[PDB]
């Protein structure tokens, strides 16, 4: 659960978000667009634009892990 | 005559010998046992140690975090003080050194106690202590948390605390760790000295630093004034170790043998300690692990980079790094290639020949062992993942030792290996307790142990013997062995922290120098021996009296 | 718990543990009355124990409680000199008259207790042990009687070192409090000064020069001769003779003395500089001696000495020539520096030039600057000589462009000071052909602008000849006079803002929508008074913040939300819910980043505080729907202005009608009223509460803060191991910040939420000007591995006595961490 203030410019943003994913599988994430007016009100107004993260693990990390449990 | 014991540890004694007309301080010795009850200082802000549930005490939380079961201070690791108060510091002449180890805590004394004596330490113990204070006070101001902490150093409430923080003593006398300008301002008022060499202090007594064996410049010092001779005998070593070996001979016909630093955990052969070092580091990097060593980055050091020179071409792990991360690693070791003349007789015939004396510095050419003064610089560039690191503090409380153990701790492959036997293993690994590191103590001491020691005093016969409670004592970890302790024909002189101990071994027969003027006018007159009356005005000057004729 | 010390000390042990409960205790600070009775306590518990360690505790304590703040000491002296009539051991009297001397230096104005304990002292000083002498050798130097001196004199000669030393460091005192010493001391200080102990031999050079000082125009005989010499001469050559002692702070010592002895004949000034009595050759020895701090002393001692005497310059001149080129960086700075001192009317010759200017060329730039003040401050005939200081400052310019200011200001100084050398010189610098018309030189060429710095500083003292200038080099002095002026030579603000704040507080009687307006016609004013007047600029947006203030306060009461019941409220538009806080961060804004702020304006800060959470507590009960947190609060609420009432009771009759006072009106109404009842008498009385008034700091500014090492322009990342650390080192530029020592911190904020927050060390707080501050720490940063190099957000925080606020501008840094 992240949240990022970020101010348009010249009617553009861009930020950057950093997402952990230490659990293998699909990961669904969604990201919303709250727009905050000169007033102070949240309007949520956004897309819920979703993309699916798969974490796959390394081959040599995976035989590492598995030798550790085993 | 008199000994004041300033200090209880066993192993940094602070010993203040009045003696005849001088005072006499004998080594400085920064307990930094006490900031295993802190908690660590990180690098960078850890997620674990900044998240630690408090404790509460019902009578506080934000000053105290519990991990594991274990309650630790979360204020900078503060260092237990030699007790300056039972004697004024204005009143000591002259602080003689032995170690670098116990040439800590001389800034406490040399700024905050109005002391205005000299202080004599050899060249290497002033160096390679100045390298320690230097990574002390960079370690201490890397990344300043605050003093925050202070209710806990209470006489009401340390009593209810548990026991690793209740059985903390003098807690109120802790302070801060100094700042470089103090270290600066101690080690500018220090005369330096050498082997065998005489220094007369104001014409009464005579100290000379001898040569001990445990580190590269330390040694023990003797007094002598007139026709008594006090013989001061800190940590020694009588095995085959670089510097030059101990001097046994000018101990000998001393009246009281004041000992100190002898073995801590005795019961540990350090060769087979350096085997089981090797064998372990060799079986972590041959599975694919990490090797972390939490070492001073001079002493024992150079001792273990010897045997892991001549361990990695037999074991076949050349492809492995060693990396030694410390802000006076390469001053180190400069400065142990150029302490060749305080070496033994071994390692100083390397130096007649066009050779360095130790022989790690071939591990920089052949680039085996590489040395960075801190993890930011280029290390994280040059890092190869299986890998041998030697840092950090041995405390676990500070220097980069605290930000490996964070990064490797979660992985069993990974293995911290202990070598200084200083610092309390288990209160060592305490407040990283949750970790699946394999931690491996294997202590390298290479002190004075008990059958040396009693051999040393058979060797020396000293009329008097005085020496820390401790060692009279069996250790509380055996408690049952009685070769483990200090046995002579008199029954020892042990004493405590804080205790004034009286020596009834002073003497008549002051020394004195008759010019021949007076020499002549005296007649050896008969009495089987000779007899002669003598009519002369004393003359004293520096502390030397002479006879004139009248 | 004096009591208590008697019980413990008389009750549990004798000999052993009594020491260990005294350590204890004298590790805590005692009242004055309670010091009057542990006194009288420890002093019966003296003559028990006849232990002397315990006896030794027992003074020393006594001496750390006679230097309790409070505590008047007169008291307990006659009790001391009671014990030390009846002690036998020394070290227990030494520590007992050290004792005497804190109860004597702590009580300077009554005569008769110091008289008594210089008595004490004199009966004590034939004491056996060396201690004992000692300790009251210093209490006769800390007291005396301004017979002392003839005492101090005969322990001149004492056999022990350490009581000479005492008796000298005493009699130093002795002068150094104000006592004028005797001639006979200049006879026993010259026989001591060949002591055969380091500390005696200084001791006694100090006592000479000073005794030197006093007296520096007695007449003294020589021991060897007929002749007669002042006293100064003859101090003067035995303190050139200490110079070359064998230890090298003796030597120091004697170099930092020989400097202040201004006093001295001239011909002994030519002798000490002298390579063929006693002080020939001193400083010619003590400028290359092997320790460096000699060598730097010996450069002082030959400033003060060429600044008394004119004539000794010439001599010091080409020593300190010789000594530019010298091991060690700090000592040719300071030769350097003295060289530039003593240039006052001196002038250089060709081989000290150009030696000058050979070592011009050094890669430091520390000396390169303070030969630049030197060339600046030097004067030399041959024009040539200066021609060739103009080539080697010219290819210095080529060498190092960095150092063109400093160049610059060189040629300024060499223009403005040799004006009529320069003058035949111009046809050569500038390449002015007798018949050719000559091509522009192109200008913004450092190398030009260096030859027209000092060919124009030449000219303005020289109006003999400006007319060798042609049209491009007029064209070219145009340029120069309009960019670089200081190199070539040739209150309506504050009246509108308080008449803007009084037309604010006169026009409170207005509608709510008419209030608005003003507010944010006079907060525009003052925005951009205070982007006109910098001088003005931080009470300017000082009062901005409060009409801001005061604005988001009347919007907030103005909401559609009281018109509507509580089941009705809906905090989905809610707009006073967010004008509380802003409130609260504008108030803690005000308070503590703004540096001339005093009681008379916390205490409005502070009214506005409690006006904002009083907001915020009928914003809240407007939501709540059970009473016991409603309660809660609101209790809270009460017991903060009882704290506020408790705090500044001083100055609550100066704000008439506010809310304060109109709640102090209805407070025993109050307590005793229902909660809800409380929220809308609260709600009713911030509609009717009267405006403040801010009364003005004469001096306040805004705490700014820039960094510009991050500088957070450049997308290359900043690549490391995944796991390890990288360090970022920071540069910032504190304006105006009270205490940035415990309040300026650095707040790193990484793509996640991770934001851990820095604390800087004082050790780094640079301090370069009056309220103007320098920052560098070198932070450190680390995460694991991340699939693309994101971002890192720097920023400097402002920490003050409970929460954090943003300080500087946001910078953001590049950050790649790669897999191991």
């Amino acid at each position: 659960e992240m949240e990022q203030r970020v101010e348009p410019h010249n009617d553009y943003f861009s930020t950057q978000f950093l997402l952990n994913f230490a659990i293998l599988g699909t990961h669904n994430i969604t990201v919303e667009s709250s727009v905050k007016d000169a007033n102070g009100i949240v309007w949520k107004t956004g897309p819920r634009t979703t993309i699916f993260v798969k974490s796959l693990e390394d081959p040599y990390s995976q035989q590492i892990r598995l030798q550790q449990q085993q | 005559m008199k000994l004041y014991c300033l200090s209880g540890h066993p192993t940094l004694p602070c010993n203040v010998l009045k003696f005849k007309s001088t005072t006499i301080m004998l080594d400085c010795g920064l307990d930094m046992t006490s900031t295993l009850n802190f908690l660590p200082l990180p690098l960078v802000q850890s997620p674990r140690l900044s998240n630690l549930p408090g404790w509460s005490l019902k009578d506080l939380d934000k000053e105290l975090k519990e991990c594991s079961g274990h309650v630790f201070v979360d204020s900078v690791p503060e260092f237990c003080l030699p007790e300056t108060e039972l004697i004024d510091l204005s009143t000591v002449d002259v602080i003689l050194i032995s170690n670098y180890h116990c040439m800590m805590a001389l800034p406490y004394i040399t700024e905050h106690t109005g002391f205005t004596g000299t202080v004599y330490a050899t060249e290497p113990t002033v160096q390679i202590g100045r390298l320690l204070m230097e990574e002390l006070v960079n370690f201490i101001e890397r990344v300043p948390k605050a003093q925050s902490a202070s209710l806990w150093k209470n006489k009401d409430i340390q009593r209810l605390l548990p026991s690793p923080l209740k059985d903390a003593v003098e807690v109120s006398t802790w302070r801060r760790c100094y700042t470089m300008q103090e270290v600066n301002s101690a080690l500018s008022k220090i005369q330096l000295v050498g082997y065998s060499q005489k220094i007369e202090l104001f014409g009464a007594v005579q100290v000379t630093p001898l040569s001990s064996g445990y580190a590269l410049g330390s040694s023990n010092w003797i007094i002598q004034s007139h026709y008594e001779k006090v013989s001061y005998v800190s940590g020694s070593s009588l095995l085959t170790t670089h510097p030059q070996p101990m001097d046994q001979a000018s101990l000998k016909n001393s009246d009281v043998l004041v000992l100190t630093g002898l073995t801590q955990i005795p019961t540990a052969n350090p060769d087979g300690m350096v085997g089981e070092f090797c064998s372990n580091l060799a079986l972590t990097v041959r599975n694919g692990g990490n090797v972390l060593v939490p070492c001073y980055p001079s002493g024992v050091i150079y001792d273990l980079l010897e045997c892991l020179y001549q361990y990695i071409d037999s074991a076949g792990l050349s492809s492995v790094p060693l990396y030694f991360i410390s802000p006076v690693a390469n001053s180190s070791l400069e400065f142990s290639q150029i302490f060749a003349e305080w070496l033994c007789h071994n390692k100083q015939s390397k130096v007649y020949l066009p050779e360095p004396p130790f022989p790690h510095a071939e591990l920089i050419q052949t680039n085996k062992l590489k040395h960075y003064p801190s993890i930011h610089g280029d290390f994280s560039n040059d890092f190869r993942q299986p890998c041998v690191v030697f840092t950090g503090h041995p405390s676990l409380r500070f220097g980069d030792v605290v930000h490996f153990m964070e990064l490797w701790g979660k992985s069993s492959l990974n293995t911290v290996i202990f070598t200084e036997p200083d610092f309390s293993y288990l209160e060592a690994l305490a407040p990283y307790q949750p970790l699946a590191m394999k931690c491996i103590y294997c202590p390298i001491d290479t002190r004075l142990n008990f059958i040396q020691v009693s051999k040393l005093l058979k060797e020396v016969q000293p009329l008097h013997v005085v020496c820390p409670e401790q060692y009279t004592q069996p250790p509380p970890a055996q408690s049952h062995r009685m070769d483990l302790m200090i046995d002579c024909q008199p029954p020892a002189m042990s004493y405590r922290r804080a205790e004034v101990l009286a020596l009834p071994f002073k003497r008549r027969y002051e020394k004195i120098e008759i010019m021949p003027e007076l020499a002549d006018s005296l007649v050896p007159m008969e009495i089987k021996i000779s007899l002669a009356t003598v009519s002369a005005v004393l003359h004293t000057k520096d502390n030397k009296h002479l006879l004139q004729p009248p | 718990k004096s009591a208590a010390l008697h019980i413990d000390l008389c009750k549990a042990t004798s000999p052993a543990d009594a020491l260990q409960y005294l350590l204890q205790f004298a590790r805590k600070p005692v009242e004055a009355e309670s010091v009057e009775g542990v006194v009288r306590i420890l002093l019966e518990h003296y003559y028990k124990e006849n232990d002397p360690s315990v006896r030794l505790k027992i003074a020393s304590l006594l001496g750390l409680l006679s230097k309790t703040a409070g505590f008047s000491p007169d008291c307990i002296m006659d009790d001391a000199i009671n014990i030390l009539q009846n002690e036998k051991s020394h070290q227990v009297l030494a520590q007992l008259l050290d004792t005497l001397l804190a109860i004597g230096t702590k009580l300077p104005e009554n005569q008769a207790i110091q008289m008594r304990l210089v008595d004490v002292a004199c009966k004590h000083l034939t004491d056996t042990s060396h201690g004992v002498r000692n300790k009251c050798l210093q209490l006769l130097g800390n007291l005396g009687s301004l017979d002392v001196q003839k005492i101090i004199g005969d322990y001149f000669s004492d056999q022990d070192p350490r009581v000479r030393t005492a008796a000298i460091k005493a009699m130093l005192q002795l002068h150094e409090r104000g006592l004028k010493l005797h001639q006979t001391i200049y006879n026993q200080a010259c026989k001591l000064l060949s002591d055969d102990y380091e500390q005696v031999r200084s001791a006694a050079v100090q006592l000479i020069w000073v005794v030197s000082q006093l007296y520096p125009e007695s007449i003294v005989p020589i021991p060897s001769s007929n002749e007669e010499i002042r006293l100064v001469d003859d101090a003067f050559g035995k303190i050139c003779h200490m110079v070359s002692d064998g230890s090298w702070v003796v030597r120091v010592q004697a170099a930092k003395l020989l400097g202040s002895m201004e006093q001295v004949s001239s011909h002994f000034l030519e002798q000490t500089l002298d390579k063929k009595s006693g002080a020939c050759g001193a400083f010619v020895h003590g400028l290359e001696d092997e320790m460096y701090e000699v060598r730097i002393a010996a450069v002082e001692a030959l400033c003060m000495l060429a600044q008394s005497s004119p004539s000794f310059a010439e001599k010091c001149l080409d020593f300190l020539v010789d000594m530019f080129n010298d091991e060690i960086e700090e000592v040719r700075l300071q030769s350097i520096h003295t060289m530039r001192k003593i240039s006052n009317n001196i002038t250089l010759r060709e081989d000290q030039l150009d030696t000058v200017l050979a070592v011009l060329e050094d890669s430091s730039r520390d000396i390169r600057e303070a030969l630049h003040e030197l060339l600046c401050c030097t004067n030399v005939s041959t024009k040539e000589g200066i021609h060739l200081a103009l080539v080697e400052l010219l290819k210095n310019l080529t060498k190092y462009p960095t150092d063109r200011d400093s160049i610059w200001k060189c040629l300024k100084f060499l223009g403005s000071r040799h004006p009529t050398l320069v003058l035949p010189l111009v046809p050569e610098l500038l390449s002015t052909h007798p018949f050719f018309d000559t091509a522009e030189p192109d200008m913004d060429d450092p190398a030009y602008i260096a030859v027209l710095v000092l060919i124009f500083n030449a000219a303005k003292t020289c109006p003999t000849m400006p007319a060798l200038f042609s049209d491009h080099t007029f064209r070219h002095y145009a340029y120069l006079r309009d960019s670089l002026s200081h190199l070539v030579p040739a209150d309506p603000s504050q009246q509108f803002l308080q008449q803007s704040l009084e037309r604010v507080y006169s026009l409170q009687h207005l509608d709510p929508q008419g209030a608005q307006e003003l507010l944010e016609f006079t907060i525009r004013d003052l925005q951009r008074l205070g982007e006109l007047q910098s001088e003005l600029a931080g009470v300017a947006d000082f009062s901005a913040t409060y009409l801001r203030c005061q604005l988001l306060l009347i919007k907030a009461l103005q909401e559609k939300l009281w018109n509507v019941a509580a089941p009705l409220y809906l905090k989905q538009s809610d707009l006073a819910s967010a004008a509380a806080k802003q409130i609260m961060e504008e108030t803690y804004k005000m308070e503590f980043m703004y540096s001339g702020v005093e009681n008379k304006q916390v205490v409005i800060i502070h009214h506005m505080r409690l006006q904002a959470k009083a907001l915020q507590l009928i914003v809240t009960a407007r939501t709540t729907r059970g009473l016991d947190p409603l309660f809660g609060m609101c209790e809270k609420f009460l017991q903060e202005v009882d704290f506020f009432q408790r705090y500044f009771i001083a100055d609550l009759p100066h704000l008439q009608d506010s809310f304060v006072d109109k709640l102090l009106d209805l407070m025993p109404r109050l307590m005793t009223s229902k909660p809800a009842e409380v929220v809308k008498i609260l709600q009713t009385m911030l509609r009717q509460s009267a405006f403040l008034h801010l009364p003005l700091p004469e001096q306040i500014h805004k705490a700014s803060a820039t960094i510009i090492e991050p500088a957070g322009e450049s997308d290359n990342p900043l690549r490391f191991t995944s796991g390890l650390v990288v360090a970022l080192d920071v540069d910032a530029t504190l304006e105006h910040v009270q205490d940035p020592q415990n309040t300026v911190k650095v707040q790193v904020l990484y793509p996640d939420g991770q934001a851990q927050m820095i604390h800087p060390k004082p050790a780094d707080f640079r301090n370069p000007g009056p309220g103007r501050h320098r920052l560098i720490t070198q932070v450190y940063l680390s995460h694991t591995a991340w699939t693309e190099a994101c971002q890192v957000e720097v920023r400097l925080l402002l920490a003050y006595n409970e929460g954090t606020i943003p300080f500087s501008k946001p910078v953001k840094v590049y950050i790649m961490p790669k897999p191991a």
